């Protein structure tokens, strides 16, 4: 086509989606990770994660307001990944890298899994 | 704005 | 913070949101523009438009499944802007620029209004 | 991935 493109549009959309999440506006699901609860938008979770994409395209699970993750999932690792989904920024630290990589593998977030593998390889 |  | 950032994350999220729109997955509103209907996600519309942000933060309108726009709004102009919301690409042409600018003014999409003004000024 |  002959379209023009606004470079900052995708980033501005994601920033506003994160502002809606922070103010709990039109969030339609709560993700339960052991004793912890995280409110989010199903569309953003699907757009970022192969696991959520599969869950919310399922004809019965698409209608659930609560999703319980596997008990082995670490709430902090999930929190870091949820923040990444809504900001593009990943808080990867020596103290959390193992939990973040395991959570990214479970959530099917291949780019996160990739950077965790590389950061671990460098420390070996 | 750019030409993509 | 000490975060790392994935450059293509925002663009990849928007691409997946557009794929969900194309397959009519988790769309929660229909925008009526005279004889034409457009299905979308309320969160994306709010993230892109000052008008939709005001509508869907309203305690009664947040729950409506149908929103009717002003009869002066051109369906093609709306379609072009809805495509821009979900892709960052604006199909701006001599034959549609007036309808696109008027629709962008109504929807409160200031960056679109700005490029329309500049493209019109250049042709004068 | 970059340092933002
Ligand atoms: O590493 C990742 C990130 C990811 C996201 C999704 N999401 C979608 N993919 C295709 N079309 C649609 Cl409509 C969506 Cl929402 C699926 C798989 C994966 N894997
Ligand atoms: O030109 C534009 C594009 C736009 C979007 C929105 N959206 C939001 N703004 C602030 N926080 C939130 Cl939560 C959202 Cl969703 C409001 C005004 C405007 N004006
Ligand atoms: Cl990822
Ligand atoms: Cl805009």
């Amino acid at each position: 086509d002959s379209c023009i493109q606004f470079t900052r549009h995708a980033s501005d959309v994601l920033l506003n989606l994160n502002r809606l999440r922070s103010r709990d506006i039109l969030t339609d699901v709560v993700i339960v990770v052991s004793r912890e609860q995280f409110r989010a938008h199903k569309t953003v979770l699907m757009a970022c994660s192969g696991l959520f994409y599969s869950i919310f395209t399922d004809q019965l699970k698409c209608n659930l307001s609560v999703i319980n993750l596997d008990p082995e999932i670490n709430p902090e690792g999930f929190c870091i990944l949820l923040d990444f989904m809504y900001t593009s920024r990943l808080n990867l630290r020596e103290g959390n890298i193992m939990a973040v990589m395991a959570t990214a593998m479970y959530l099917q977030m291949e780019h996160v899994v990739d950077t965790c593998r590389k950061f671990i390889k460098a420390s070996e | 704005w750019v030409i993509p």
